[PDB]
């Protein structure tokens, strides 16, 4: 009910994330999950990330990439969301210091990311419905990521 | 959000300061440019409030003390701004030191020698907010400017061909051989992908690290009444503050290491292929 | 060859055998003081403890 997915085929790759800073959210084949928090009581989205970092393919954007939560705030139902235009709001909620450091147990080749505690105060009153409430999970960067 | 683990989150704050990008936002106005105590500095969701040194809300309606909270982090403000500055535009490259230990021979096959202790045409500067200093080009030009025709290194500078071999391939940052006093804008490696610049205001060690973290003392005092040990631990903990931190010597380590290990072993770095 | 220091990453199940004398935040004390524990613990700290 409260957690579905976006469907393969669309591709919303380059989105500005910060002040003149860019991340490829890269929206296509099973992009994490779409957390459907459209008037789903009142909760605190306690995101507990550890293990998972999986460094960018082969980008020197290894530094500056964080485990984040982004809520999506649009009157355009997810299956309609094909270009940037659609989004209304992509709000990066859950990252804290949104750069990066190699918190991953990297010494031995491992890409184990240190245990993070993320919080998104899901209070439906904050929005009160209407631009129906979504959220995603991602290694979000300022430092621009190579979509190709 | 009342602040917790105060000295640490303070730590983090200041780390944002130290790497220029710190969200220093008082109510309506985006940067605490003038000394009007900020309200929202995003420390990974923790909205820091200069008003109280603490977070979200001010300590009182006593805009004098509240600004004083602000004033307390005069070190933080100044560092932040300053690092932004240096990593965008700063003390110009007035002449370059080692005469000329490099060459660009664009003559079908690109004969581009790098020898020992080169010199510095490169300025880089710009784009500290998560971009490649000179446009999107930093990346590519540094290829040439380390391995091929290294437009960085020199006298007390970059310990490449003894140690940190090829900065096309290897992580760290590249010092600017400049006659003009210490305008050392340390261009990141091509492999690092995102090529920022860090001007070493005092050139050998990490220097800022103590200096910056030390401003959490001022934090800790007017937030949590008095700064509990802090620096006693911070002094060792963080990379050494030596000298002023305005484009000056420091010498020392970069004087020994980088000066020789620029070349030292292999001494040489070359490119011959049409690219450069 | 094996440049990695080491990556032996699993579980570490502390068995606190000595039910004698419970620790207040690293401080091996004969004391349990609830009211002062208040606001001196992050989620991380609790979990870690």
């Amino acid at each position: 009910k409260w957690i579905a997915e976006f469907n393969n085929s669309s591709l919303i790759r380059k989105t500005l994330t910060y002040s003149g800073a860019t991340y490829t959210v890269q929206l296509g084949p099973g992009p994490t999950r779409v957390i459907d928090m459209n008037a789903m009581i009142d909760s605190v989205l306690t995101l507990d990330v550890s293990g998972t970092i999986l460094p960018y393919d082969t980008n020197p954007d290894l530094s500056t990439s964080v485990p984040a939560f982004v809520l999506i705030q649009t009157s355009v139902p997810i299956q309609q969301v094909t270009t940037a235009a659609n989004i209304t709001a992509i709000t990066v909620v859950s990252a804290a210091g949104a750069s990066a450091i190699n918190l991953a147990i990297n010494v031995r080749g491992q890409p184990r990311f240190n245990m993070l505690h993320l919080q998104a105060t899901f209070e439906r009153e904050t929005i009160t419905g209407i631009p129906y409430i979504y959220g995603l999970g991602t290694f979000l960067i300022p430092s621009p990521t190579s979509s190709s | 959000m009342p602040l917790h683990m105060i000295p640490q989150v303070a730590h983090a704050m200041v780390r944002a300061a130290a790497a220029g990008r710190l969200t220093l936002y008082t109510r309506t106005r985006t940067e605490t440019t003038n000394f009007d105590h900020a309200e929202y500095v995003t420390c990974g969701r923790y909205t820091i409030c200069a008003f109280c040194l603490t977070t979200l809300a001010p300590h009182a309606n006593v805009k004098t003390i509240q600004d004083s909270h602000a004033c307390s982090r005069q070190p933080n403000e100044a560092i932040r701004s300053l690092v932004e500055v240096s990593d965008k535009a700063q003390t110009a490259l007035v002449g370059s030191r080692t005469v000329d230990y490099h060459e660009l021979d664009v003559k079908a096959g690109f004969v581009a020698p790098t020898a020992d202790e080169t010199i510095a045409p490169s300025k880089d500067i710009v784009e500290l907010p998560f971009r490649t200093c000179d446009l999107d080009d930093s990346s590519a030009t540094a290829c040439v400017r380390n391995h091929c025709q290294a437009g960085h290194d020199g006298v007390i500078h970059l310990p490449i061909l003894s140690g940190d071999f090829k900065l096309p391939n290897e992580h760290p940052t590249k010092p600017l051989d400049d006659t003009h006093p210490h305008d050392k804008v340390l261009t990141r490696c091509p492999k690092t992908g995102l090529l920022l610049v860090h001007d070493t205001h005092a050139h050998a060690t990490a220097v800022v690290a103590t200096a910056a973290t030390r401003a959490i003392l001022m934090h800790d005092l007017l937030t949590s009444a008095n700064a509990d040990d802090g620096h006693q631990a911070r002094s060792a903990c963080y990379g050494p503050a030596f000298n002023n931190l305005t484009f000056a010597c420091h010498s020392t380590c970069a004087s020994d290491m980088a000066h020789f290990d620029c070349g030292q072993i292999v001494g040489l770095d070359l490119h011959v292929e049409p690219s450069d | 060859n094996f440049s990695n220091p080491t990556l032996m990453d699993g579980l570490l199940t502390v068995t606190p055998v000595l039910l004698r004398e419970t620790t207040y935040k690293g401080e091996v004390v004969d004391a349990i003081v609830p009211a002062t524990v208040m606001a001196n613990q992050t989620s991380e700290e609790v979990a870690s403890a």
